[PDB]
């Protein structure tokens, strides 16, 4: 196949064409995101109870949803909260490789045929099934900095001349409005009412009356009479449109004459849906929107279309609002794609330089910076074949590859270089001998890889989504620089290459390469002779080879692993938990102190902090908040004293001086949308219908358990919330059916009052929007307000609720957890510091064996992924070293010759672990995919070394020890020119400090240390165990 | 109110005896209260922790206590069928007929839930069968309506 | 024919004629299967301590088993030999006329007294400046 | 029922309109409110797009914007479906 | 009764079943037991 | 093109005054000039 | 419509490239292929 | 598929004949079925 192209360079230039342009196409019109899709398809059941608390909801809404998820295909498990905020939310979780549209129709669908189950309040507010593909491209905060609008006036803004025009951009797959468009807020004072004799019931049917659209019908409709002129529609009553319309709705006309509107027993405003959350950007109030990327698009086009229209939206705000970008992934992903086209770039630079300093002219050059290129872009279109995108995985996973595409142009150019100087041969001629001698070799290096590489992409759930990403990018760029090495570089070789006459190996030149090719050829017979002694006593380096194994088995234990290293992604939050029952002031004075600080003590770093009161990862409540910190530019704070990490671990310890408030700062994971994902997450599960509190009583009994090994397991704690004081008020039937009170009247009216009662829609500005009654605050506050509400009876009498009503408090749950539809509670922990999650979750199963009768427990989210991932491992790495085996028995016809190549996994292995121990890294996916191409390019440099050793034994019929020295010398150029350019080329990513440096060091020091010592060691080891092995058998 | 207090209100609630008794020893405020306004010996009643009961009633905590609705934690115990702790708090001077601002008595409460060792001991104690609530409703009215029938008996 | 896509358009006119049907329908649930005719097993329950009836290991089956078997994948549709528990209220026409009442009496009656009320909270948003008290307000819920 | 093009436009259709953002291989969507009461959201997606995705990814967003409706309109039902503009045939029926 | 969902695998979902009643037995009242009177399964294993 | 339209305006305060709930008007005008879908009948086996 | 005569310019300019690209690959020649395709405009005027 | 040699035959009322009518005529097609041992065998309704 290289004899073809030798003789048809113009076809070979051809290929590399076609290669070139399907690449270029590809890079044209392939996505680019920061991540890929990686967690597996979920879909979210989510709605509102107004009023409502977590077991009403949970008894009434969740139960019944849950009861109704049957027959949907491919659902792993099912968990759900029920909270205090009115508020479910189910996420039906499903097998990776599920059609998440198919998943959320089938959701949708069983949900439709369960709406007529749930109450009339929950049908009217709608439930929500949405994919649960969390993952935004940017937040774009807008804000009022005259004080003239409140977080409400804002909100509406957005939602009225803003949110369907982002919508409607290019690239923009979803959009979230962080807060609600206005709501007609009718405040009933229970005094005024009282008064006119007047109930909620009341105020709801005058406005059900009074705010509606009335069906008519037409002048002159079919069937008519006959000669009708005039055909028109007729318009009745139609919906109102302002607060002074609702404002003179008629509730009442008074005997004397007066009339009683609503305006007289209400403050009338548009208002928000809800007031649970508080967003303040700096102090000021704030609203926004979360955008999303569709599927398929470019995250840089997007961004700056975003900010295109953006752009055009400015000449028509209201004085003081102000538009603000607190997080923005498009600056990091920016950066990733150009520190790679850099390496990619000085990689090709490098190569120039080396192969110049060795070879010594510009024609030679060329072939490798043509021939990587023409292997790059070919790889783009293969990524686009497979349905990939240009991320942060892939990016990286051809930063990894370089190195096994620059030894292929190398090892090709190298070998016609040398066959040319010592036999005398014309390049045409001397191509052709000289790939007689790889070809083989290269093709056999192509199936091992494919066997180290391939087995990777079939890891299940997360994880094995992450490895899919660098498997198919690097099985996809050394299949093609084998393939352009057989076709493209042989035709190049044989038609740009100058002529060498036999024995010039560049000793009789002048100046520096003079000295060079005369210094490296006296390093050349001391290497040899080096090996030569080595060959002697080879019983000795057995025995430093079973050091250096034993050396690894050590280190590999002792260096502790990860996912992915986090990054100063400008961006990080801080959570505020105040005591359970603290209101939301309190909670605002703690984010008002958080504010301060970071505006204060971190002026330099910080542009704003994003204060969101109500809003927790751990619950929704009044008594918790979240501040989501934006830095400036990473090249305005210099040095590691002004990073996320330094900043994190300052602002935790400066906010544990705060007392009534459990305040801490933290960073944000790699990936977001992946969660945190350390250590594990169990469910503890109510299979006999105990109860909450007997649940409670088996969780503290576990909890205390888990105590008790700090061991083995560290911060085993619950996910959940604990229970609550409330306001237990028992309605007495006989007093109110004495009175003549329906119950239906007084529990609207406590709803209505005190919960906030959804009535029906009204028209803002040509823009429908909701109508709620609620008490004004005054007179929904503490227990004593009760007794000033009225309800009145059949016989036209005012009764207040103290009358027939009863009250005490006792404790119950604020968030009711669910698992597969059994009640549960989520319990968080990891793995102490030296032992493995593997034991921790064998403790935590053992210790659960020993909890009271009907209480069970199952693995969820990253525990039922690992539990699962964890049993394929063992059966692919065999099936990597079986196939490996039998690639390399193929290539030899030999059962025995494999083991010296395979025996050289260790020196590769050692080196990374040593840079990556001494450099105080993890063992994350970066360093793992860095080893096996470490593994990978000291196994092709073994194979070409023992391949051209049992050639020599083969055809010339030398011994063993004159064909490996022999060998080994033939092959030192090579790997030391493929070594000096690839370790310069991984030099710039482990020094790296900037933005993404975190992938860059964890990428390049596994390398750069793995390199050094697979380079150092094989050239003398490999020889070793070629000897030892041939000995040892036949 | 003060920081010891807050931490007496949590160990009470879960029952933590060890953490209580060093509490006791570091002068932890035992007429400590919620916004609800429960002492330590309200969640201890509550939650049913005899131990803590007993302790923090040897560390001078007021027996009759009342939560902002009038509630005393013999309610609690007679309510939640915690025999031991009724016994205990009346034999250190617990109202037995104590109402909270509904006129409901530890009696009304422990007839509702039907415990009948509670309801004999707080009769043994000198408790007011004929006490009304605010709805004129005695413990042998909520006895009759429930149709306790065992509970009837011990009530006329 | 793809039986998923066969389901959704068979549902997506169904949920035309869902409004159309009687209120009682509704409540029932109407349900959309996609299944065999033919059974692939009968999973059987038996008491071998004869401490549950029929109606008894019924109930448990169907409160305790089915759901979790109706949401694995693969199965298309799950008949329960037997029925789950309700609360059965028995009514007697002679006493009901004794005390001048009726069957719509009794409904009215458990829809009032048997109800699960949302009731709103103690200090809830928006609330007045220094508010120290948050709780929520539990009402009527259901009977057990 | 019983509404004029504007309220129904105001109401029924920039409603569903602004929940048909980002649906895959969307080229672009006509629809109109008329005085009888009807709305029609016809999406027409690229060559080669597979028309049942289509309709799921369609009803899946119609059903975010659906309790945003008013309540008449709920009552009636909403259908997706697959639509096509053009009359194969008129089968024409007459009394001899 | 369980009947195969449309295009269903017969065995693969009938040892899922087994799985999740597996799940449940320890937590079953005294007395409770699985029995299984009618199942197509056991012969498509022995036949094959 | 743009129709004309007959706009009705009840005055609900008047209404009230001479003791007509606005349902009732609403239902009569409905009814009359529009038409009002009541119930199904059966017209030879077929629903209509 | 307007997309056919957009992307025509782009479907000529890739079939005359693919057309000169195989006619080089098959006859090992860059004059072949420079030869040949000169003829194309002969065609297309008579189209035209 | 089927049981080999059986057949499964459905009567349509096409004219809003009603429920008797539609019995009468199945009654007279069962009672000609019968007197054709020779072709048909066991032809009976499968409703009640
Ligand atoms: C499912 C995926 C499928 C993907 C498929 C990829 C696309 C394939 C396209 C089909 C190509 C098939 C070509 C078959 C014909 C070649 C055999 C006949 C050879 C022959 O008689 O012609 C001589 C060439 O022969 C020779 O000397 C040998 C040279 C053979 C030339 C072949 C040209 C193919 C060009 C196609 C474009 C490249 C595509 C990328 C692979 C002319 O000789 P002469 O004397 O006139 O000339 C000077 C010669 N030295
Ligand atoms: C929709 C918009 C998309 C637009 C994209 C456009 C993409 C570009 C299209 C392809 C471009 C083709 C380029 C061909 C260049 C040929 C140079 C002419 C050389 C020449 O005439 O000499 C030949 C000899 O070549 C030899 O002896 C062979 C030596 C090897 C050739 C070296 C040059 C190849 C360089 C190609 C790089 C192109 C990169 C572009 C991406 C004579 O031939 P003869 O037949 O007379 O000799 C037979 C004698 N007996
Ligand atoms: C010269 C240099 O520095 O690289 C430039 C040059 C660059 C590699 C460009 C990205 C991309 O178009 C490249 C392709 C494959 C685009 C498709 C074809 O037309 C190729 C013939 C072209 C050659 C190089 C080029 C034009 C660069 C980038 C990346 C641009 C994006 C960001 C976010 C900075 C870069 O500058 O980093
Ligand atoms: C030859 C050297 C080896 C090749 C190495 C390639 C390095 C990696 C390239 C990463 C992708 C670059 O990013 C890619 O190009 C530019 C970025 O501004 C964008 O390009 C976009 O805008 C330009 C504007 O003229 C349009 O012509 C193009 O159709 C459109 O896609 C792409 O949306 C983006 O996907
Ligand atoms: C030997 C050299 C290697 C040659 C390999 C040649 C294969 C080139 C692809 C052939 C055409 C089919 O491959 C086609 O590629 C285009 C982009 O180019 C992809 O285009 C699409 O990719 C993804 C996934 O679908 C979409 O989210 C995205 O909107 C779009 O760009 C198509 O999904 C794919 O079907
Ligand atoms: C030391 C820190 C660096 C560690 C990384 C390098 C590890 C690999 C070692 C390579 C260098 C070995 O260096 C080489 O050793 C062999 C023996 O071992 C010497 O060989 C000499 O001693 C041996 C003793 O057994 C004799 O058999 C032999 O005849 C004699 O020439 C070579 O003269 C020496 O050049
Ligand atoms: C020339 C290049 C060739 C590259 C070859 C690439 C082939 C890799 C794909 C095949 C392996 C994937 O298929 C893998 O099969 C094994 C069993 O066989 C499964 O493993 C399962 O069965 C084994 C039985 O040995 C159990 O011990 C294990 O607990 C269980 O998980 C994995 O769940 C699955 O991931
Ligand atoms: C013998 C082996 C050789 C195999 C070679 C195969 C080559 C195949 C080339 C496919 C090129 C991709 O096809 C691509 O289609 C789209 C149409 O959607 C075109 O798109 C074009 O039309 C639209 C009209 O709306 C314009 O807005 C757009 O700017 C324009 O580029 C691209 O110009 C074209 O590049
Ligand atoms: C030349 C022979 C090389 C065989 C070793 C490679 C086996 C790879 C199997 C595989 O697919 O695993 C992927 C895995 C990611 O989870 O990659 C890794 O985690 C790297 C594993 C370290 C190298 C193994 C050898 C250890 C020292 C003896
Ligand atoms: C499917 C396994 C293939 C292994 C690689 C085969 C390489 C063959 C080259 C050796 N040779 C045929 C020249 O002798
Ligand atoms: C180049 C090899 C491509 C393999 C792609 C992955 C195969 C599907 C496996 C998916 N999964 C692990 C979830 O089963
Ligand atoms: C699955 C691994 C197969 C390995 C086969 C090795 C056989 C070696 C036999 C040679 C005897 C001389
Ligand atoms: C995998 C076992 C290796 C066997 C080697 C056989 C050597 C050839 C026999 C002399
Ligand atoms: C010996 C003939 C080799 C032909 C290879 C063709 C590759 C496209
Ligand atoms: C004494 C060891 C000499 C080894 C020199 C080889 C350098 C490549
Ligand atoms: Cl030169």
């Amino acid at each position: 196949m290289p004899n073809f192209f030798i003789d048809r360079p113009i076809f070979a230039w051809v290929i590399a064409i076609i290669i070139m342009l399907a690449g270029g196409l590809a890079i044209l019109k392939l996505p680019v995101a920061q991540y890929p899709t990686i967690a597996p398809p979920a879909v979210t059941i989510s709605a509102s109870y107004p009023g409502a608390d977590a077991k009403t909801v949970q008894d009434t809404v969740t139960q019944v949803i849950e009861q109704n998820m049957n027959g949907i295909d491919n659902l792993m498990y099912m968990s759900s909260n029920s909270d205090s905020t009115g508020t479910v939310q189910i996420t039906l979780t499903f097998e990776s490789g599920t059609d998440a549209d198919i998943a959320q129709v089938q959701v949708q669908n069983k949900l439709q045929l369960a709406m007529p189950l749930l109450p009339q309040e929950v049908q009217q507010q709608g439930v929500s099934v949405e994919k649960s593909s969390s993952s935004f491209l940017m937040v774009v905060g807008v804000i009022n900095t005259d004080g003239t609008m409140t977080q409400e006036d804002i909100s509406d803004y957005v939602a009225a001349n803003m949110k369907d025009a982002i919508s409607r951009t290019s690239g923009v797959g979803d959009v979230q409005l962080f807060g609600s468009q206005y709501a007609m807020r009718i405040w009933m004072n229970p005094n005024e009412l009282n008064k006119f004799q007047l109930t909620p019931v009341d105020v709801i049917t005058a406005i059900k009356a009074q705010n509606a659209q009335v069906a008519a019908g037409q002048l002159g409709g079919t069937p008519p009479v006959k000669g009708q002129q005039l055909n028109a529609s007729i318009i009745a009553q139609t919906r109102l449109t302002s607060t002074e319309e609702f404002g003179k709705i008629l509730l009442k006309v008074n005997q004397d004459g007066s009339r009683v509107l609503l305006r007289d027993v209400a403050k009338i405003e548009l208002g928000g849906e809800n007031y649970d959350i508080i967003a303040e950007f700096n102090g000021q109030p704030a609203s926004g929107l979360g955008i999303k990327l569709a599927t398929g698009a470019a995250a840089l086009d997007t961004a700056a279309a975003i900010r295109a229209e953006l752009a055009k939206m400015e000449p028509f705000f209201p004085s003081g609002l102000k538009i603000v970008y607190p997080y923005d992934t498009t600056p990091f992903v920016k950066i990733s794609i150009h520190e790679v086209v850099k390496t990619l770039v000085e990689a090709i630079i490098l190569v120039f330089l080396v192969m110049y300093l060795f070879l010594q002219n510009f024609r030679a050059t060329l072939i490798p910076t043509i021939a990587v290129p023409v292997v790059l872009l070919g790889t783009f279109a293969v990524l686009a074949a497979f349905g990939f995108s240009i991320n942060t995985l892939t990016m990286f996973g051809m930063v990894l590859a370089i190195g096994l595409l620059v030894d292929d142009a190398i090892v090709v150019v190298e070998n016609v270089e040398r066959v040319m100087a010592e036999e005398g041969l014309p390049p045409k001629e001397a191509t052709r001998k000289s790939m007689g001698q790889i070809q083989g070799a290269l093709v056999g290096i192509a199936m091992v890889l494919s066997a180290v590489f391939v087995p990777m992409a079939f890891f299940g759930g997360s994880t094995g989504a992450i490895y899919r990403q660098f498997s198919i990018t690097i099985v996809s760029a050394m299949a093609l620089s084998v393939l352009v090495a057989l076709i493209l570089t042989p035709a190049l070789c044989a038609t740009m290459l100058k002529p060498i006459a036999k024995g010039d190996h560049g000793e009789g030149k002048k100046g520096f390469f003079g000295w060079f090719n005369r210094m490296f050829e006296k390093s050349t017979h001391h290497y040899t002779d080096s090996v030569g002694g080595i060959l002697r006593s080879t019983g000795r380096y057995l025995v430093l080879y079973l050091i250096i194994v034993v050396g690894m088995a050590y280190l590999f234990v002792r260096l502790p692993s990860s996912f992915l290293p986090d990054e100063d992604q400008g961006v990080f939050m801080t959570m505020v938990q105040l005591p359970a029952g603290a209101t939301q002031e309190r909670t605002q004075k703690v984010l008002n102190e958080v504010t301060h600080y970071y505006l204060t003590k971190e002026k330099n770093n910080v542009e704003s902090v994003f204060a969101v009161n109500g809003f927790g990862f751990a619950g929704r409540g009044q008594n918790t908040g979240i501040a989501f910190v934006s830095l400036k530019d990473w090249a305005d704070r210099p040095g590691e004293e002004n990073k996320v990490e330094a900043i994190t671990m300052r602002a935790t310890r400066a906010f544990s001086q705060i007392k009534d408030a459990m305040v801490f700062a933290f960073n944000l994971p790699a990936i977001v949308e992946l969660g945190t994902a350390t250590g594990f997450d169990f469910e503890l599960i109510d299979q006999a219908g105990l109860g909450h509190e007997k649940l409670t009583q088996a969780r503290n009994q576990l909890l205390a358990e888990a105590a008790k090994h700090p061991d083995m397991l560290t911060s085993v704690r619950p996910n959940g919330l604990e229970d609550t004081p409330q306001f237990k008020i028992d309605i007495d039937q006989e007093k109110a059916q004495a009175l003549g009170v329906s119950i239906n009247d007084i529990n609207t009216t406590l709803g209505a009052a005190w919960g906030g009662s959804y009535v029906n829609d009204f028209i803002d500005r040509g823009r429908v929007k909701k109508v709620y009654v609620m008490s004004e605050a005054k007179y929904r506050m503490l227990p004593d307000d009760i007794g000033d509400w009225y309800v009145r009876a059949a016989d036209g009498q005012m009764v207040p609720f103290s009358a027939f009503s009863s009250s005490r408090w006792e404790y119950g749950s604020p968030r009711l957890e669910r698992y597969n539809g059994l009640p549960s509670m989520e319990i968080l922990g990891q793995a102490a510091p030296g032992k493995s999650t593997g034991e921790a979750m064998e403790l935590m199963e053992q210790l659960a064996s020993k909890l009271p009768t009907g209480v069970g427990y199952d693995w969820t989210g990253m525990s039922y992924q690992e539990r699962l991932s964890g049993n394929q491992a063992p059966s692919l790495y065999a099936i990597s070293l079986i196939v490996v085996f039998l690639c390399l028995a193929a290539l030899y016809e030999s059962w025995s010759i494999p083991f010296s190549v395979m025996l050289v996994v260790p020196l590769g292995v050692i080196g990374a672990l040593l840079a990556a121990t001494f450099r105080g890294l993890t063992n994350d996916v970066y360093f793992q995919v860095g080893l096996l191409t470490t593994i990978g390019l000291s196994a092709k440099n073994a194979i070409l070394i023992v391949e051209f050793a049992k050639d020599l034994m083969d055809k010339e019929g030398k011994g063993l020890i004159e064909a490996t020295l022999d060998a080994v010398r033939m092959r030192l150029r090579p790997i030391l020119m493929t070594s000096l350019a690839f370790i310069l080329g991984v030099m710039p990513l482990v020094i790296s400090t900037g933005a993404g440096s975190g992938a860059q060091n964890a990428v390049g020091t596994g390398v750069m240390g793995g390199m050094v010592t697979a380079t150092v060691l094989a050239i003398f080891f490999v020889p070793v165990f070629f000897v030892v092995v041939r000995r040892r058998f036949s | 109110g003060s920081d010891l207090g807050k931490k007496l209100l949590e160990a009470a609630r879960a029952g933590r005896d060890d953490e209580v008794r060093i509490l006791m020893a570091n002068g932890a405020d035992v007429n400590a209260a919620d916004v609800v306004g429960w002492t330590p010996l309200h969640l201890a009643a509550y939650w049913g922790h005899l131990e803590i009961v007993e302790v923090l009633l040897k560390n001078g905590a007021d027996v009759n206590a009342y939560d902002t609705l009038g509630s005393t934690p013999l309610h609690l115990a007679a309510h939640f069928g915690h025999l031991e702790i009724v016994e205990v708090l009346l034999k250190n001077g617990a109202d037995v007929n104590a109402k909270d601002d509904n006129g409901i008595t530890p009696l009304h409460l422990a007839a509702n839930r039907g415990h009948l060792e509670i309801v004999e001991v707080l009769l043994k104690y000198g408790a007011d069968v004929n006490a009304q609530d605010k709805f004129g409703k005695t413990a042998f009215d909520i006895s009759i309506n429930n149709g306790n029938e065992d509970l009837a008996e011990i009530l006329q």
